[PDB]
């Protein structure tokens, strides 16, 4: 179903009471965020990128990679489909997709999509 | 000009009830694909595209052309589920669009269906969570039909975006 | 440290109100001082912001640049790090950018800064 | 929704140059009213408005319904100049519009045409430099003519908004 | 012909090259302004209102009156159609009309019209 | 005196960029101090302005009010004059007024307010 573009600051903030996630009073399932990649570690069960969108401290995004190894280089801009995964009061992002941006305009548009979307959703 | 609408608007405003169809456009993300029917066997006479019957004798008949043929022509008719920041909607993408969303002509793409069952699952993964500009038809029996899919233009989508936020403060 | 703090997205005409704050400044590379230690970026409204390096440029810079840093007393930006936008595919719309920057600040409540 | 335009635009874009007419909307201020032809002798017949011929024989001939009568009918046909911040436009305004732009009825008006050559010019003086929203049809003509289909008193809060969006739109470029 | 919405501040700036009037590359004849009446004098030949739009000091606006006297009281917003008259190099406003303000939204909108006006007007 | 200088139209959001400057604040009256020497006004986006009077109020302010005065070091307005908008015909749309005020500032070349 429906996917909500956010800012990391909106996530770190979200509350999870009532077994659900609510930034403001908007409950979020899946989400997207654009940000730049600060760190990337190939682990053995999934990759772990530290992604910055400047709104807050860069948050962790995890993508489950298989191995029965091409990581996105640091300092490159990526959008990310995924969902807020709270764990021991330590918000994280689980990554369905992770696409690098070819056209940086998409980066700009997100900021707008974010603000636009939350204004509409909120009431 | 264009009838940009959010999905919650398409639903809300109830496009589809009227006696004639409606068309809107949106920017949404493919959130899911149902490979369940995606392909079907079709009259291999150019331009008829009925679901030929398999006579089980290595001949197929098209009750439209009134003809039995030996050969094929695979055709796409993908059921896609798309979403935006506030709603989702099921549409159905025929030949033209579906190939636009998956990247492979149903022709070629169909044979692989059974060859490698996991190689098929390839596209239905790389295709998911990708975004587009969708032109959509809507009647009732509502029924979304993807008339067209263009890759999203962020600059233009951007402007449209700026203008709506502002329009929003004029309450 | 800079990089773990919320950085506000601003344009040149905002420098004055972010005196001493950590910011993020996007703009175009105009003049690039000979010491290589300082450079000028023009924002999307044409206005300019001065960027100061602690160590002279390590490379050739051009196009759109994202600078993160703290706002000095002389209203310039002491740069902690910078990035050059990837354009070869689609030219970056610096003006659409700025329009977004204004909105980020007209609507704090829907694009907060910091937790 | 509405076809909002600016005078320069209607000119510039060439509205009414071709086949069928063009309809547009704009806000403008009346800059001038011609007091001369503003009034004509109207068939007295119900719904007929042809211009009656003065048969000096105390009678009035409407060529359209080929009849003669004694009685009279007054009908407005006001040539006006409306202008905005960039341009002006000479528009003609029949009974309907013109009575709105002036304040009175063709009956009340035409009469005062004889009485006081001044208290008359008074209504014209007053009505000038006022603004309205004009719906305006536009089509070419040989020997571009403008006809004021409707006139509403300007709504400011709504023009304010419209203007606002327009500025923002001008900004995006 | 055309009639331009302005602010006093812009009127003050106009120059009279070749006995004409320009605010930048804009030729201005007829102009409107909305403002508050700070001072009103009957004079004997015309009325003389000192009108303020908060953008510069109040401008003199005089309109021909007749005497053979309805003065708009002070503290009242009024739009003013009319033309700019430079004389002794000082600038004054000569008033075609002076419609006091009915709906104060008109005044807000003026601002909007002055801005919209000079944008389009400057190519 | 300020009645003879430019006086910038602003909302609460600007008060701090206008310290010591003669301004023009328009907002709706919310609360007036007992000693009627300090009332407050809510601008068009809801932010609040604190108007201080060198002297106590004769009549009852209320509704939309326009104040002219100079911004204090404490981000308030020492009010030199004020007028009450007329609403007996139509209610003044304060949020629109606010959008105009921001438009004025986004385009000072089209609505000058200096010298
Ligand atoms: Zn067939
Ligand atoms: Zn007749």
């Amino acid at each position: 179903q429906h996917i909500v573009p956010c800012t990391i600051s909106q996530l770190l903030s979200a509350t999870l009471v009532d077994e659900v996630f609510r930034i403001g009073n908007v409950e979020i399932s899946q989400v997207t965020i654009v940000g730049i990649i600060r760190h990337a570690e190939k682990a053995p069960t999934n990759i772990v990128y530290k992604i910055d969108d400047m709104t807050a401290a860069p948050m962790d995004v995890r993508q489950w990679v298989d191995t029965d190894n091409t990581v996105v280089p640091p300092e490159t801009y990526v959008k990310v489909a995924g969902h807020l995964r709270s764990f021991q009061n330590k918000k994280s992002l689980v990554a369905f997709k992770i696409m690098p941006l070819e056209d940086m305009n998409e980066f700009t548009t997100h900021i707008l999509e974010v603000i636009n979307a939350h204004m509409v959703l909120s009431k | 000009n264009t009838n940009w609408k959010t999905l919650y608007e398409v639903k809300s405003e109830n496009l589809g009830q009227g006696d004639k169809p409606d068309y809107f456009s949106s920017v949404a993300t493919v959130v899911y694909l149902r490979k369940e029917n995606c392909m079907y066997q079709a009259c291999p006479t150019q331009d008829c595209n009925k679901k030929v019957i398999d006579q089980q004798n290595g001949l197929y008949r098209c009750e439209k052309c009134d003809t039995e043929f030996p050969n094929f022509k695979y055709r796409m008719i993908l059921s896609v589920n798309i979403a935006d920041f506030q709603e989702n909607q099921w549409v159905t993408c025929f030949q033209e669009s579906a190939e636009a969303i998956l990247g492979q002509n149903a022709a070629y793409l169909g044979e692989l269906k059974d060859k490698n069952e996991q190689a098929f699952e390839e596209v239905f993964q790389n295709a998911n969570f990708r975004s587009f500009i969708f032109r959509v038809r809507v009647k009732v029996e509502i029924k979304a039909t993807v008339m067209d899919v263009k890759p999203v233009d962020y600059r233009e989508y951007g402007r449209r975006l700026v203008m709506s936020i502002r329009r929003s403060a004029l309450m | 440290d800079m990089m773990d703090l919320p950085r506000s997205r601003i344009n040149a005409g905002m420098l004055a109100q972010f005196i001493d704050k950590p910011v993020c400044f996007v703009g175009r590379l105009e003049k690039i001082h000979p010491t290589g230690k300082m450079f000028i970026l023009s924002d999307g409204e044409g206005k300019n912001g001065t960027i100061e390096l602690m160590e002279p440029l390590d490379e050739e810079i051009s196009g759109i640049v994202e600078v993160v840093g703290r706002v000095t007393a002389k209203a310039t930006i002491l740069c902690t790090s910078y990035v050059q936008f990837k354009e070869d595919s689609h030219p970056f719309d610096l003006g659409l950018y700025n329009e977004a920057v204004k909105i980020i600040h007209d609507f704090p409540q829907f694009y907060p800064l910091g937790i």
